[PDB]
């Protein structure tokens, strides 16, 4: 069954640069590949197949090659209307598959995160469930890292975070984690911090509040 | 007498793209200036000589190549222009010396439950040679197994048909093309513009 | 230019069957060298063929997924059909139909669809008071509701510089969860009033839930 | 010896229109095809129109494509260029081109001096000249808030050669232009050598002297 | 269309230097390559034509080569009345016809510091509404310079205008000019006004400023 892995999973790029999409499959599939754009929210479209061909329609700045297991998709110069996710997929065997995708990111200078902890309301605290919520303001890049402690201790799988879209003017992003528990659960511990870690933070950063305080 | 360019322009059906119509024009004189300025072209791009150049110049031979393509493929009828139509279909060389004339043609060659007898040649292991013709209709080894006219998964007909509506953008609309080839070699001239 | 509109429910409960129909006005179903595809495309993950269909040739199908994937065409009215059986959470996603052959050449605009057994549940709201310890952030909890969406908005549309609305996550209760914030300055926290604007137009419900600073 | 001379060039509104003249001479007009070539401000060159020698056959560009008209007289050797529907992006000096001919292909010879086209809404406003007060020192002018080019800017009425550096006019974002010269000086004539800077502009027929003192 | 790349896109050279320029072609033009000089406001001047064919009146230092994709214009001698800006065009695609970049031909000199200074806006002018800091990089070489804005130390982005003057006739240097548009009530908002200035003939940025 054939697997296909891009490289590199995000990438970051200006206006106007070089840039190049690396796809390799675990088997020999010839020059029998496509390459694909999607939108955030708008279905696929097709850029290339057969490795090199251009779908008619598609903008020349495209332009792909390889061969066997090793396949490449360049944009010459980088256009606004470019940055998106890219999909490669073989169509060599039966069992048709997909690359894992890689997201074209807007290149802006590195912007470290206004990090806010809010802790559950009295109202939701009468309902049986305790949501902590944790913050983290325009930042760049979106690679970033939220560790819940409570009481010190790591906590995991009881979280869930969520990402802004990239903004359309200054270019950063906004990631917003929802620890969840029950109310018992959460009158047993005092402490509730959540630590961020970012590139644009020369050490990590933590928020944190004691209960009923 | 004159030579016959409205058999060519005026010809009420033209031929798909992987199988394109050549005319041969010899022996005649040929009214160009007059015939071109009509701005009834959406298209009209010259290489290696001017449009109002050609009632001085003669040729040996005079080839009107002629089919139909979509909006988004009138750019690739023209010298190192790469892409699905340029490299399977219909190819110039790089040293082209000729004109390109396309038209609009959504009156003539969409219909409104779609025209589907305009096809294009999608697969091909190989890019065509300039001016070559390619009208096999071979099923494409696209997987490793052989096809043997077995078709499938890894095996696709050749040909594609464009499904032009009225009702489609204009790059998804039907382009009529005539390409105007001067060819000079050392023989005696036989088409001359006057 | 091959059109591609698929139809078909947005919900459907857990072990029942997934149905989708693509109506094609591009191109023939019978007359074009063309494959009649499924992909799907759970939210945030990567895409996922299921299967394909000729117009009489033969089937084929994402192994994965055969025993419970039936593609059917109807060329009287153009259409060909999907049917997944016995569908559970994971098969959540958006389910695009598309003109296949070696490339997938033109795809519908995808339907989402949602594998839950909830019924409608307006949301709850909740205050993220902003806390003591130049620039401030305050916002809103929209907690446990069904189906998709919810819109918030702040001061009735009179405040967007800041406002950062995040996307919903699927709790495990099979309800979903979001939160919408935004940053003040820290000097209008007590001479300004804050109140978020929640619609939940599913379950007839809105919600003006006034943001103010937790007293000790 | 071949001399192209060009006309009708000024100040123009979007959607407006605008015609150009280019007269030719000492040559055989009614042999050479002619060619028209657009330079926007600080970029390079574009070809807009081509004409044949008896004028039966035009081809355009197609940015100017069913929006500018070539034409030509051959009895009075002009050279016309209709220019209708003209967008912010037409902003460019306008060249006319004789055809060399010597080749089965455009190639352009002779170029006339040329003459420039500004598309703009605003209106023809004069300058607002403002000083700028000062091991040497400087000293200039601000013209500030005008429109359109030019302005031309000079020391003492044309006295002060050298040390003068006049910087090319920016177009800022109230659709107007500002410009800025300078002029450096040794520090011991200040209060003694008096200076005044010489604005002068031509389409708002507004002429300003100001004198700078620290 | 066929697109026409120069290179390099500015060359300092000195009198009777030997001065070459390549111009790249995105597909095959065959010989129909041309080129032409400008002077700053003069019209172009037809050089070469078809790749190699000397245009008549054109000094014969000047000589073009080339085909297929890749051309190059030669200058044996330079003379000091060649320095200007030079293009390709090709005429293969008779009727879209196109030009290079161009590629500006400027005056060797030593690298020379710029002479900063900065003038405050006029007493005459804040009555308007508007407040323009100015600062000024008087006779440099290169022409590359960074000049940076400083209002309370943070840089003021988008907010700024540049403005270069060409190659001076007697030392052959540039002079910078960039204006600092902003309102009254953006100007009275903050104290610190500078001027930062990066170079190559720098080791620091510069910074001038004055207390009002
Ligand atoms: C094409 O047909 C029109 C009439 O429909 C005719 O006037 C024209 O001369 C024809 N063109 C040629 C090249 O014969």
């Amino acid at each position: 069954d054939i697997q296909l892995t891009q490289s590199p999973s995000s990438l970051s790029a200006s206006v106007g640069d070089k840039v190049t999409i690396t796809c390799r499959a675990s088997q020999g599939i010839s020059n029998s590949l496509a390459w694909y754009q999607q939108n955030p929210g708008k279905a696929p479209k097709l850029l290339l197949y057969t490795a090199s061909t251009l779908e008619s329609g598609v903008p020349s700045r495209f332009s792909g090659s390889g061969s066997g297991t090793d396949f490449t998709l360049t944009i010459s110069s980088l256009q606004p209307e470019d940055f998106a996710t890219y999909y490669c997929q073989q169509y060599y065997d039966t069992w048709y598959t997909f690359g894992q995708g890689t997201k074209v990111d807007i290149k802006r200078t590195v912007a470290a995160p206004s990090v806010f902890i809010f802790p559950p309301s009295d109202e939701q605290l009468k309902s049986g469930t305790a949501s902590v919520v944790c913050l983290l303001n325009n930042f760049y890049p979106r690679e970033a890292k939220v560790q819940w402690k409570v009481d010190n201790a790591l906590q995991s799988g009881n979280s869930q975070e969520s990402v802004t879209e990239q903004d359309s003017k200054d270019s950063t992003y906004s990631l917003s984690s929802t620890l969840t528990l029950s109310k018992a659960d959460y009158e047993k511990h005092k402490v509730y911090a959540c630590e961020v870690t970012h590139q644009g933070l020369s050490s990590p950063v933590t928020k944190s509040f004691n209960r009923g305080e | 007498n004159l030579c016959p360019f409205g058999e060519v322009f005026n010809a009420t059906r033209f031929a798909s793209v992987y199988a394109w119509n050549r005319k041969r024009i010899s022996n005649c004189v040929a009214d160009y200036s007059v015939l071109y300025n009509s701005a009834s072209f959406s298209t009209f791009k010259c290489y290696g000589v001017s449009p109002t150049k050609l009632n001085d110049l003669c040729f040996t031979n005079v080839y009107a190549d002629s089919f139909v393509i979509r909006g988004d493929e009138v750019r690739q009828i023209a010298p190192g222009q790469t892409g699905k139509i340029a490299d399977y279909n219909y190819k110039l060389p790089d040293d082209f010396t000729g004109c390109v004339i396309a038209w609009n043609s959504n009156n003539l060659d969409s219909k409104v439950g779609g025209n589907y007898n305009y096809r294009y040649r999608l697969f091909r292991k190989s890019n065509l040679k300039p001016f070559e013709r390619d009208i096999s209709t071979e099923i494409y080894q696209a997987g490793s197994k052989p096809c043997n006219g077995v078709e499938g998964f890894n095996c696709y007909f050749p040909l594609q048909s464009y499904g032009f509506q009225p009702t489609n953008g204009v790059g998804y609309q039907p382009y009529r093309v005539v390409v105007l080839s001067f060819e000079l070699l050392h023989a005696p001239a036989t088409v001359c513009g006057k | 230019q091959v059109q591609l509109q698929e139809s078909g429910p947005g919900l459907v409960k857990p072990s029942e069957t997934l149905s989708l129909t693509c109506t094609v006005s591009g191109g023939s179903i019978s007359s074009s060298n063309y494959y009649w595809g499924w992909i799907r495309q759970p939210p945030g993950k990567g895409l996922e063929w299921i299967g394909s269909i000729y117009y009489s040739g033969s089937s084929y199908y994402s192994p994965s997924l055969k025993s419970r994937v039936t593609i059917s065409v109807d060329t009287s009215k153009s259409q060909f059909s999907l049917k997944l059986s016995s569908v559970t959470a994971a098969d959540t996603a958006v389910y695009y139909c598309a003109s296949t052959l070696g490339a997938t050449f033109y795809w519908g605009q995808g339907t989402l669809v949602t594998v839950s057994s909830a019924s409608t549940k307006g949301p709850s709201v909740f205050p993220l008071a902003p806390s003591s310890k130049g620039t401030a952030a305050l916002g809103c909890l929209v907690k446990d509701y069904f189906p998709e969406p919810v819109t918030v908005s702040w001061n009735s549309g009179a405040l967007t510089s800041g406002v950062h609305t995040f996307p919903a996550v699927l709790q495990s209760s099979g309800l979903y969860s979001l939160s919408s914030v935004v940053t003040v300055p820290s000097s209008s926290l007590g001479t300004q009033t804050y109140i978020c604007n929640v619609n939940h137009k599913p379950s007839n419900t809105k919600v003006d839930k006034r943001v103010e600073p937790k007293s000790c």
